[PDB]
């Protein structure tokens, strides 16, 4: 078996919890970076780069623009799997 | 008596549309654009695929370094410096001010700024140094990266000994150049100021950095990439070029019997303070800036007829500027025209404010309003007259007053109030 | 129309002498210097062996980035930016102005510039891009290179919504920030301006570039390397630092019960126009900007008692300024005192004019004149009082009025006129 979704979700969270600008207690899978975490566009670009190293795949900028939430990131990562 | 009138007697333009005042104007009003597809191997990694370049050639409206500068000079100076000297040459020629008198030299100052250092030069020299050592580094290195070098060359070349003010404000540079020049003349520090901006930062490195910041258009089609106020606007398109304006005290120009394009009435400057990354969605800062410039002018919002927008085909930016216009002008917003020339020229960064100031000045001289390009489709939020697709005449009997706006990173806002006589 | 006096109510210093207004002043009067010998393999093969660095740490008078800025911030922004933020925090605290009101905020602007982009950040990003590609490049690259990021950051933190004017002019930045801020307040565009300069460009590449330009001192010994006015002067010593000054309209200051250091009387600007590398041999441009400043101030040359010289320990530069002082002040030149503080701080580039403005101000407030260091002896052409080696009490029957001079590449000259109340 390649992967488990809840596992890729733990990984996404783990990366997010490591980003300094995000506040851990506020972090939720459905929390929106700009709207609720107070992050800016530039911060989000960094988040995707962290995701890029973690899951070992490049994310094109167009698709990265779209990902405004952890759950959303998870779904894009899962796209490789079922 | 301590405050004096200030008029613009000369323009010189080096732009993605071309070179020369008549030529660039005619092409702008015509709906021509300099925006093109990038043609390099080195460009493939980056998402932006488009940019606006000044045309280089012997043919008319094509920039030729040689007429402006010597071959030896070419090797020593950076591209932005060279464009500024040419622009400055053309401007002074258009003004017909060539001071020889000691009185005239001291009375005449320079305010010419470069918004960004060309990153390639730094990268080249750095790598050279690390691979091949200290002896390798050019003596001419540091001077090319200094912002005032352009201004210094003009000053020496045209014998301008008055106030020197090189300003690098990034995107608002050209705006600050014209505004501060106006204040200095009005204050009595100078009878004449040669003022403007230059940028030439088109390179893999710059586009990479801008794209990483998500500022740039990812649209592959050069014709559609830059679309201010349009629904599908996806970011700014980088331009290069230089513009210079000769500003002069009213009586001084009148005595020399000079051709006066327009009068500078007002300068305004504000800060957003809300955020570095994004413009205030309400346009609070842009309104305060516009309002500052009108107060300097002693003009009420109702007297304004044209606004040159700083719109850069950005989603958040064009919206914010729109909101500011609507709040400031209220019902008069529907009586005025707004246009953005950035679809034609691209975003000229440091030069943006100066070229936009020149376009506003010409707009006053004629009564003719340049188009916003690519505005095929318009959303209800954008319900103003943005002079879509084709130019519009604006021949009011009443006095022709415009605004030109320059908004920059970190929430810096600049506005100029310019008027026909 | 309305004559508004402008005063200084706040000083923030981050210098090679250390941090804090009292501390840096006490050390400067005491004859301390920050000039030190370069260490490490990187610096080897470079003709300069000396520089001046802000001391970093927790100990008193040491700059601690963490006090001024957050952990996330440190990674995100350039060293010049961080210094400016710190200097600005200290200045505002010194001023005791914290605008909470919208009215107060709109009344308060920023004018903080950066002379040079830090070349290292360019080189590191460029290499990253070549080696690892676009995906790797940081979004924060372009903000790190922008001049106004400092101003933007301060603006957001202190909620300063008034005129924003970031200006990079290399060596003259700080002088233009203060002078332009003065003009803005005096015009009525603001009640309060936060103004200054920052530079932190000490790097192998940067030093290489300057060495190759033949600007820098070749001397190995940090104690002797920078010696303004001295016979053995061989070139300048590169420094790093920020200075921030709160300027305020007089009545505004008085009424809020603020502590006033000094009054800004006059600003002057001029161009040499002889040459880009070489100062006017007779200092005609320096004469002109000093005199322009006096005119602005409404003051005769005979009223000036101190000059903070822009001497940077260069053969041609120090000579030029000296000639100009002699010609401007005629017989009274032998009555006045002239000092260069560059021996203590090094040449702070962008920040130089701000820090020297702060020093001139403090000189007025304490009636104490900082020494020119290393001036053991003097050639006959240098016959004035340069306050050699030891600090001097500032004595005059009239008002305490001084000049501070900032001369820059391309022959840009700036002068501020600062007075005791
Ligand atoms: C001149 C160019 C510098 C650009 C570097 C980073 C923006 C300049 O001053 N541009 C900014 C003036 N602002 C605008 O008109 C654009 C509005 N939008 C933006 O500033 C950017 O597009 C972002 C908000 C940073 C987009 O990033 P996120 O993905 O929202």
């Amino acid at each position: 078996p390649p992967l488990t979704l809840e596992g890729i979700q733990d990984r996404v969270l783990y990366v997010l919890k490591l980003y300094d600008k995000i506040d851990p207690e506020k972090l939720s899978v459905n929390s929106h970076f700009m709207k609720d975490l107070g992050l800016d566009s530039l911060d989000q670009v960094e988040i995707i780069m962290a995701m890029e190293d973690e899951f070992g795949f490049e994310i094109p900028d167009i698709d990265a623009e779209k990902l405004m939430c952890p759950q959303e990131i998870v779904d894009y990562i899962a796209d490789k799997k079922d | 008596r301590l405050h004096r009138r200030v008029v613009i007697t000369g323009i010189g333009l080096v732009t993605p549309l071309g070179v020369g005042t008549h030529l660039v104007w005619d092409r702008l009003i015509g709906g021509e654009s300099g925006i093109v597809s990038l043609v390099g191997e080195e460009y493939k990694s980056i998402p932006c695929s488009v940019a606006a370049y000044v045309p280089r050639g012997s043919d008319e409206g094509q920039f030729n370094e040689q007429n402006f500068v010597s071959k030896s000079d070419i090797k020593s100076m950076s591209s932005p410096t060279i464009m500024a000297i040419g622009a400055a040459e053309l401007a002074m020629k258009d003004s017909g001010w060539h001071p020889q008198s000691e009185a005239d030299q001291v009375a005449t100052g320079v305010a010419i700024g470069m918004g960004m250092i060309p990153l390639e030069v730094v990268s080249e020299t750095a790598l050279n140094f690390q691979t091949k050592g200290y002896n390798k580094v050019s003596p001419f290195f540091v001077p090319k990266i200094l912002v005032n070098m352009a201004a210094g060359q003009v000053s020496i070349r045209y014998k301008l000994k008055g106030p020197n003010h090189a300003v690098s404000t990034a995107c608002t540079t050209g705006a600050h150049a014209v505004g501060d020049s106006f204040r200095f003349i009005a204050h009595g520090d100078a009878d004449v100021m040669v003022a403007g901006g230059t940028d030439s930062c088109i390179s893999p490195l710059s586009l990479a950095g801008f794209s990483r910041a998500r500022a740039l258009s990812t649209n592959s089609d050069p014709k559609l990439a830059c679309r201010p106020f349009h629904p599908k606007r996806d970011g700014f398109v980088m331009g290069e070029g230089a513009a210079v304006l000769v500003l002069e005290e009213y009586e001084h120009a009148v005595q020399r019997r000079a051709r006066i394009y327009a009068e500078v009435l007002g300068y305004g400057l504000s800060g957003d303070a809300g955020h570095i990354t994004a413009p205030d969605p309400e346009g609070e800062g842009a309104l305060r800036c516009m309002a500052a410039a009108l107060k300097d002018a002693g003009v009420q919002p109702e007297e304004i007829s044209y606004i040159n927008a700083h719109a850069t085909s950005t989603p958040l930016g064009d919206a914010a500027e729109n909101k500011a216009i609507k709040h400031l002008f209220k019902d008069h917003a529907y009586a005025l025209a707004v246009s953005s020339t950035k679809g034609a020229t691209g975003h000229l960064l440091g030069a943006a404010g100066a070229v936009e100031a020149a376009f506003t000045t010409l707009a006053c001289y004629y009564q003719k309003l340049p188009p916003t390009l690519n505005l095929d489709c318009s959303e209800p939020e954008f319900d103003l007259n943005y002079v879509p697709l084709k130019a519009q005449e604006w021949k009011t009997e009443k006095r022709f007053i415009g605004l030109t706006n320059s908004f920059g990173f970190g929430g810096t806002n600049a506005t100029l109030c310019i008027a026909g006589l």
